[PDB]
């Protein structure tokens, strides 16, 4: 009887992803249905990081204020293409949002992120589930940001504007919603020096985070060689050539078994002068030999098969 | 004009096409590789092949016409209603972008490359080959005969096209096959124009993300094809009779033949401004609209719409698309010789101008009217926008004032003095000024007509400044008298403002004229 | 059914063993920069067969890239291929040459020796410092006693006598000895070249590219997963019924607490408390079994998804390589062709357009010579995706007649002389010297003086 | 000798047909005469030339008002500009089945109706045998002739064509139930509601039976408590109430059990009486639909889906004219205009023989529809006209079609006027338009 009394104290008579799905549901920032099937598909990937990405905007945008700014921008006295000078029509924008930080808060960026425009890898800010937060159209946000260019100003303001632009373009939601023609993005890139832009981008993101490098190359392919000159600089590479640095990085990723980063690195490197397409190149042959060595086709990561296919396709390209 | 329409050095004209370009060994290998990858349904590798060498090298990778059609079909497979199918096709989304989005981005970038021929950036042979591929795709995208509501030809014998054995990409029929139907192309245009301003999330997603960009690309490609047809397909010197027949066979003529209806003017005016703020006149019959690809009006449970667009942004995009359609129609109309009219399309420039003017004058919301009459580039839309503005102003004066003053401002754009004298004559008649006949009860409607009339005058003044510049604003007494007459009109409006019928100040164009060419309200605020 | 759970646990253990084996493997290439045109190392420079089958000790120096043995049929024509397969290491049943290894030995002699000289002087060598410029593989087959092996070097120092070292060297050199298609016998070549049905072509292509075994393993794992999911649903229903019975037992235990009456309860309190204790033990063991089955099912589902993605990527890559090789091969005859693989019909369809027709007709709607050329191009396009250091083929003169045979030989020479990564040994009775296409470099003809 | 016009013998013409029409003081036609074939009528003219005006005047003459045809009312258009009165006369066969007639005996075979429209007087006045009468008498004469103006089936106009273009299955069910007596559907719906309340009472009785089963289970406990009173007092608080309620429910059970048999028998009898009539009507309409669509080379049937609920019955139309279009309900958006117009016209033609209306009038139907769907519908109308004793249709052709097929039974009528042609009033033989039998004697 006494043993049973202690046994009664003990509880009598799946949860594979219940905790993760529940935590995603609690922090959803969305007023809507949020069907359970979406949570199930998002929390049960187990293969790819499609749903985990850098999000510069983590809060719902101030719709009314942004609509008011758009109404003021659409119709004004000049009604002409905005010049880099004359204050960028400051008569209303200064009254609505005196500082760029206020505009970023209107976009939905939190004040803490605005204070430090950097990606915190320790806090896993680069890999986060989508916050499902409503955002303004990318073109209007880019025009509002361009209204705060202020070329005739100190270096700190220009650097802050460039870092804010780089963080905004790298955002998963902005990248998904970005228009096919990056006219405003190209204009902003042309405003700053290419080397300065690359230096600021490398300051914001990690050098080994090739996923963001591939995303930036998708946004701006012409910067690829320049980006490599920042990643595998001959002066910073000692006597070793850029190709030798690329081989060493490939070897270290191969040894570390960072297959996702290796795949993104391979995607980023190909198409440049250092690693051009072609069947006769020795580097692609070495890469294919290594991939064939690791590949077993019985219990292997999908990244190995994807790398094999991509390397074969690039080798076939003349 | 540009090198795009006047580059025929590497072309090999054929019976099917005059722009045909032969393939080199490297281009043939690229075409074969793309077709082989498309056959295995490996679209992700096709997009990677196109993106990896884009902008990173002097040479250009030419997309084959069949691959262009495949990309057009992929653009229709939006994530919001096809998320499970896309996820099944590409379980590992290495690009982290929808296949539809990547295909649309590639199509837009290649269209931008085609629009300006950079001989220094890219070799002429590659640019001509890309132009040939796009023109072949447009020829395959020819609309069928309009319905109120031959399978595949490969010019290149070097390789076997992927589209020969398949008619669907991922459960969706090819765009060329779908549009080559009696009631689909006009239906698609009506669907996108209706859903452009729709508040409903599925309808708004269907057009904004898919149909609006594809329609813009098609309009640009048809304009380029029309330019090529006028430049080369015509016989140069003509008796003015064969030229009309050739224009009836022009790509724009076939494009607008699918929208001929019974009366082109009224039906076209209703179609372009479908689901707009204007009140529908004469109880016109409703136009049936249905989704083109299965459930375009449905959103899959997996997709979550996290994007909100302001009504102004949607209106601006919709009015820009409408302006592009009207510009294409006017570009086709301007080529018609005077006196003669096209045989296959029953289109008259005067009828279209009158219909557009009637639709614009019927607008009850000033924001849409301003969006239609405000353009980033005046030179691009200089051929039809002044005519529409003059027609709208004439109709507004006709309804507001019993006396209709004939307006010759479009021909007066050449001479600023004549334009200013005509403006002085119009303001002296009080047609431009607020009408005393209008009752206090209908004051808001009179203000709505007056502001639209002011917008039309501002558009005409902007075109006059584009044509003559600022050289004799004060040097010529006529322009100074015109500014004084504008001040007198402002005083007439201020008389009703002092009447205190409504708190809102009546719209005054004096500040806008002062900003544009009024030299700071003349001497009023020069100090 | 507990047998389904046992099969699921065994499959999970096998997957864990396979992933541990995958983790154990390391890269074996050091990427020496060096300088393409030069062939890689590992090709067979020379073969000597002493007292092997019919002929006595014979020396044959094979070429670096392409070989044409002109030994006549009935004079130990297939002896060279059989000796190479035995020396490199292959199953006796796979070779299908001879009733037994004892019969391979020459009659009247107790022992037979097979010696192969793999080249290590060039790049890509395996332990060139230890083995030197050449690796000598010697196999001794005796009627009495097990077969002996020696991995001796040039000086004759026997590095090893085990079978694992030979397999490791062959794997490093990438010679698919286990794959029967890389070394085609007369029967295998006849079966592959004479295939007419699209399903037969698809089956041969899948078997040759080693994709059929992956599909069979994936299908078996999928069937085991479906059976395990059905058994898991049955176990969940049984666990819920047991949980309801244990909840009733807990209510009886609460009644036991209230009593702690017998005629109202019916069963003795000691029996009921013992039943509750055993029911609690069964509940705990059932919960542990359910958790183990759920974890195994989830791991199997994730492994199946990964395997499906990997198999799809590998199949797409192999099909793309085969299609590109086939398109390149068909350019020789001024034809435009393509391959289509259909899972719904499980068939491979070849579409070829010639100079006369403007539409790509089915390969079946062609002449015998065109079909034979298409079959030869398919054989080359199937050999291409699997990178093989050494490929051996027997005679093909009986499958093509007159002009088409010459065209097929020309296609083989053109497609195989250019590649330096693969060394090809072709054994045909027809005199290659008669063919005008012998001037091309990289082709080695070894004609046996004795008929 | 003198040329004599063909005798307008009403006996030869089928009852309800019109032989001669006189139009006096109308737009562009001050004096005109029209003849209609007994089998089918074909009129060729551009829209706005007065052919549509002539058809509207003919519709107004038979107790017709412009607002009752689902179109805009324009009395002034009918009146000739400058003439005080516009006159339209219609002659019809008379049979002794219609009451409320003036100056006409039952044996008489002629019923002449005259409509005069004048700007000065605003009243509805009609003439029978040139005798003034109120519009109510003509309207009741039209109602007793089984011809209806308000109903869309007998008369089809552009607004009615638009309404028919987008037609829901519920509208088809309403039309089918209004053509036949609608009392049967109402009785069946009332019986279905009675079955629903009876089923609710039956499930309540099943719940009461479950309660009686629980009472039977606890009766043993009550007997155990009673024997224990004679571990004690288990549920002994209530002994009489449970027995009384069990007895009351046991007495209630036969009363509910008696029901659900007579109500179901009445429902089964009503369903058995109603089913064959609707089944034969559906089979006949489906056979007519298939025989009419055989010319189109498509298979279609008008099917009536009957779910368990009587109110849930719906009409399905099978469409095969286009291979791409799957079988689905008729709709304007998904299907082409010409095919939909042909399908609806054939559906209206199918419900003509069953209806007692003497004739069916269609407006804006003969207008071209792609020159292929219109051609096949013209062939179908010719095949229908081949059968004898068929209704007369007033076709309107605003747009001329090349290579029109003209049947011998039907005669084309042209109202177009030529500059070379003399004025119709001055020329004795030009008063008749689109008539050839008049020139020949008899």
């Amino acid at each position: 009887q006494d043993l049973k009394k202690e046994i009664l104290d003990s509880p009598r008579s799946i949860t594979s992803n219940t905790v993760a799905k529940s935590e995603l549901q609690k922090s959803i920032k969305f007023s809507g249905s949020i069907p359970e099937i979406y949570l199930d598909v998002v929390t049960k990937e187990t293969i790819s990081d499609k749903y985990k990405d850098w999000h510069f905007i983590s809060k719902n945008c101030h719709y009314e204020q942004l609509m008011d700014l758009e109404m003021k921008d659409t119709a004004y006295s000049f009604l002409f293409g905005s010049s880099r000078s004359q204050g960028k029509v400051p008569e209303f924008v200064h009254l609505k949002c005196p500082s760029i930080t206020n505009l970023l808060v209107l976009f939905g960026v939190n004040q803490e992120k605005c204070n430090s425009l950097k990606i915190n890898y320790e806090k896993k800010e680069n890999s986060r589930y989508d916050n499902l937060c409503t955002i303004f159209p990318v073109n209007k946000m880019l025009k509002f940001l361009m209204y705060f260019y202020s070329d005739d100003d100190n270096d700190d303001v220009r650097e802050f504007f460039l870092k804010a632009f780089i963080c905004l373009i790298l955002d998963r939601k902005v990248f998904n919603a970005m228009e096919s023609d990056h006219r405003l993005c190209f204009k902003v890139l042309e405003l700053f020096n290419e080397a300065h832009f690359i230096n600021s981008y490398f300051e914001i993101v990690d050098k080994n985070d090739f996923f963001l490098h591939y995303r930036l190359l998708q946004i701006f392919p012409h910067l690829q060689s320049a980006l490599l000159r920042r990643r595998f600089s001959e002066k910073q590479g000692r006597t070793e050539t850029i190709q030798q640095n690329i081989i060493k990085e490939f070897n270290e990723f191969f040894d570390c078994k960072n297959y996702k980063n290796l795949l993104y690195f391979i995607l980023t490197m190909y198409g440049s002068k250092f690693i051009p397409f072609g069947p006769k190149c020795q580097v692609t042959e070495y890469f294919k030999d290594c991939i064939l060595d690791i590949s077993n086709e019985t219990t292997n990561d999908v990244e190995i098969s994807i790398l094999k296919g991509i390397l074969n396709l690039f080798s076939k390209i003349r | 004009d540009g090198a795009l329409i006047n580059s025929v050095l590497y072309v090999s004209p054929r019976n099917g096409a005059h722009y045909f370009v032969e393939l080199t060994e490297k281009h043939l290998l690229a075409f074969e590789m793309l077709n082989s990858m498309c056959l295995l349904e490996n679209y992700d590798h096709v997009l990677l092949f196109l993106e990896c060498q884009f902008g990173k090298s002097h040479n250009l990778a030419v997309i084959p016409f069949d691959i262009i059609l495949v990309l057009f079909t992929l653009s229709t497979l939006s994530e919001y209603y096809k998320e499970p199918i896309l996820r099944a096709n590409d379980p590992y989304n290495t690009s982290r972008e929808t296949l539809s989005r990547r295909a649309l981005k590639l199509l837009q970038k290649y269209l931008a490359i085609l629009k300006e021929f950079d001989s220094e950036q890219y070799n002429l042979y590659d640019l001509e080959l890309l132009r040939c591929q796009f023109f072949l795709a447009i020829d395959t995208l020819t609309p069928k005969k309009q319905k109120w509501g031959k399978t595949f030809k490969n010019p290149y014998r070097s390789y076997i096209s992927c589209l020969e054995q398949r008619n669907t990409i991922l459960g969706n029929r090819l765009l060329n096959l779908k549009l080559n139907e009696p009631g689909e192309f006009i239906n698609m245009i009506l669907w996108t124009l209706s859903n452009s301003l729709q508040e409903s999330t599925p309808l708004f997603l269907s057009s904004h993300e898919i149909w609006m960009p594809l329609l813009e690309i098609l309009i640009d490609l048809f304009s380029c094809r029309q330019d090529y047809f006028i430049q080369h397909e015509v016989a140069q010197n003509v008796s003015k009779s064969l030229f009309v027949q050739r224009l009836s066979e022009s790509p724009l003529a076939v494009f607008f033949e699918s929208l001929n209806t019974r009366n082109f003017a009224n039906r076209f005016s209703e179609y372009v401004f479908l689901n707009c703020d204007y009140k529908l006149p004469s109880d016109n019959y409703a136009t049936p609209v249905h989704p083109v690809y299965n459930g375009e009006n449905t959103i899959v449970d997996t997709y979550i719409p996290t994007i909100k667009c302001s009504p102004l942004y949607k209106s601006q995009k919709s009015l820009a698309l409408r302006r592009k359609l009207i510009g294409s129609c006017f570009k086709l109309l301007l080529r018609v010789p005077d006196g003669h009219r096209l045989i296959t399309p029953r289109i008259v420039a005067d009828d279209v101008i009158q219909g557009i003017s009637r639709t614009l004058a019927s607008f009850n919301d000033i924001l849409q009217f301003k969006k239609f009459f405000m353009t980033e580039n005046l030179s691009q839309e200089s051929y039809f926008i002044p005519l529409l503005a003059e027609g709208t102003l004439s109709e507004i004066l006709k309804d507001t004032q019993e006396c209709v003053v004939i307006l010759t401002l479009v021909e007066n754009l050449s001479d600023g003095v004549s334009f200013c004298n005509e403006v002085i004559g119009l303001v002296k008649s009080k047609c431009f000024a607020f009408t005393e006949q209008c009752s206090q009860a209908s004051y808001e409607e009179a203000v709505l007509n007056i502001e639209k009339c002011d917008v039309c005058l501002l558009v005409l003044l902007r075109y006059l400044l584009h044509l003559i510049g600022t050289e004799a604003i004060l040097d010529a007494k006529e322009q100074l008298e015109m500014l004084h007459a504008i001040e007198k009109n402002d005083s007439g409006r201020r008389q009703w403002a002092k009447a205190l019928n409504l708190g809102n100040d009546p719209p005054l164009l004096y500040p806008i004229v002062s900003q544009m060419f009024g030299v700071h309200d003349k001497s009023v605020i020069i100090e | 059914i507990e047998q389904v759970d046992d099969e699921l646990l065994s499959l999970t253990a096998q997957q864990e063993n396979e992933e541990q084996q995958q983790q154990r493997k390391r890269r074996r290439h050091q990427f020496a920069p060096m300088t393409l045109e030069e062939s890689p190392s590992g090709y067979i420079k020379k073969v000597i067969l002493r007292n092997f089958m019919c002929h006595e000790h014979f020396e044959l120096e094979l070429g670096s890239r392409l070989n044409f043995i002109v030994g006549n049929n009935g004079s130990g024509k297939s002896a060279i291929l059989t000796a190479i397969t035995i020396g490199l290491g292959a199953k006796a049943s796979e070779t299908n040459r001879g009733s037994s290894l004892k019969d391979l030995i020459r009659e009247g002699c107790y022992s037979a020796k097979i010696i192969l000289h793999l080249d290590n002087s060039k790049y890509g060598a395996y332990q060139q410092g230890i083995f030197g410029n050449e690796i000598i593989v010697e196999r001794i087959i005796k009627r009495d006693g097990p077969a002996s092996f020696s991995l001796r070097s040039e000086n004759g120092k026997e590095i090893s006598n085990k079978k694992k070292d030979i397999q490791t060297v062959v794997d490093y050199f990438s010679v698919p000895v286990s794959n029967p298609m890389c070394f085609l016998s007369q029967d295998a070549a006849r079966s592959f070249l004479t295939a007419s049905t699209s399903q037969d072509k698809y089956s041969h292509f899948m078997k040759g590219t080693l994709l059929q075994e992956i599909t069979e393993n994936l299908l078996y794992a999928s069937a085991i997963h479906d059976s395990a999911q059905e058994n898991m649903a049955l176990h969940l229903e049984n666990l819920k019924s047991l949980k309801a019975e244990y909840e009733d037992a807990k209510k009886l235990l609460r009644e036991l607490n209230q009593t702690s009456a017998e005629k109202s309860l019916g069963l003795s309190q000691e029996e009921v408390i013992a039943l509750f204790e055993k029911c609690r033990n069964k509940y705990k063991e059932g919960q542990k079994k359910y958790m183990e089955i759920d974890e195994a099912l989830n791991r199997l589902h994730n492994s199946l998804k990964a395997r499906d993605q990997n198999y799809k990527n590998a199949e797409k890559g192999t099909c793309f390589d085969a299609d590109m090789d086939f398109r390149a091969s068909l350019k020789v005859r001024k034809f435009s062709g393509n391959l289509s693989f259909i899972k719904d019909t499980k068939s491979l369809e070849i579409y070829i357009l010639t100079t006369n027709d403007e539409k790509a007709r089915n390969v079946d709607t062609l002449s015998g010579g065109e079909k034979s050329f298409s079959q030869m191009a398919l054989l080359l396009a199937t050999w291409k995706p699997m990178r093989s250091r050494i490929i051996a083929l027997d005679e093909f003169d009986v499958f093509m007649d007159q002009v088409n045979r010459k065209i097929g030989t020309t296609l083989i020479v053109k497609k195989l002389k250019d590649i330096a990564r693969t060394q090809t040994i072709i054994i045909t009775p027809q005199d290659i010297g008669k063919i005008a296409d012998i001037d091309s470099s990289g082709v080695s003809i070894h004609r046996m003086r004795d008929p | 000798k003198r040329v004599k016009i063909a005798k307008p013998d009403l006996s030869s013409f089928q009852p309800g047909s019109i032989i001669k029409i006189r139009l006096q003081d109308f737009v562009t036609y001050t004096l005109t005469e029209f003849n209609l074939s007994p089998s089918l009528n074909m009129i060729i003219g551009p829209n706005g030339s007065g052919k549509s005006t002539f058809v509207c005047a003919v519709c107004l003459g038979l107790a017709g008002k412009p607002e009752y045809i689902g179109r805009s009312k324009k009395v002034e258009d009918f009146i000739k500009n400058g003439q005080d009165v516009s006159k339209i006369e219609i002659t019809l066969k008379n049979s002794p089945n219609v009451t409320d007639i003036e100056y006409i005996d039952a044996r008489d075979e002629t019923i002449k109706i005259t409509r005069i429209i004048t700007r000065s007087k605003r009243r509805s006045d009609y003439l029978i045998n040139d005798y003034q009468v109120s519009e109510s008498v003509v309207k009741t004469l039209v109602a007793q002739l089984n011809i209806q103006l308000d109903n869309l089936c007998q008369f089809l106009s552009q607004e009615r064509v638009e309404e028919f273009a987008r037609l829901k299955s519920v509208k088809l069910l309403v039309e089918t139930i209004r053509s036949i007596d609608a009392s049967l559907l109402d009785v069946l719906d009332e019986l279905r509601e009675l079955q629903g309340n009876e089923q609710s009472l039956q499930k309540d009785l099943d719940f009461k039976k479950a309660k009686i089963v629980h009472l039977r289970q606890e009766s043993d406990k009550l007997r155990k408590s009673v024997e224990s009173l004679r571990h004690d007092e288990s549920a002994v608080t209530i002994l009489d109430q449970v027995t009384a309620e069990l007895r009351e429910l046991e007495h209630t059970v036969p009363q509910q059990s008696k029901d659900l048999e007579t109500i179901k028998a009445k429902l089964k009898e009503d369903h058995a009486v109603l089913e064959p009539k609707l089944d034969d009507i559906v089979s006949k309409i489906s056979a007519r639909f298939a025989r009419l669509f055989n010319n189109v080379g498509s298979a279609g049937a008008v099917r009536l889906e009957k779910p368990k609920d009587y109110a849930e019955w719906k009409i399905e139309i099978m469409v095969k004219f286009r291979d791409n279009a799957p079988l689905k309900k008729l709709d304007s958006h998904t299907q082409s205009g010409g095919e939909r117009a042909v399908s609806t016209v054939l559906y209206m033609i199918a419900l003509q023989e069953f209806t007692s209306a003497p004739f069916r009038v269609v407006d804006e139907i003969n207008q071209g529809m792609d020159s292929r769907n219109e051609r096949i519908v013209h062939k179908a109308m010719v095949e229908n006209a081949c059968a004898e004793n068929t209704s007369q249709y007033f076709l309107i052709t605003p747009k001329l079609l090349t290579g029109l097929h003209y049947h011998e039974k039907m005669r084309i009528h042209c109202v177009m006027a030529g500059s070379w042609i003399p004025n119709p009033s001055e020329d004795p033989k030009m008063i008749h338009f689109g008539e050839t039998s008049n020139y020949s004697f008899d």
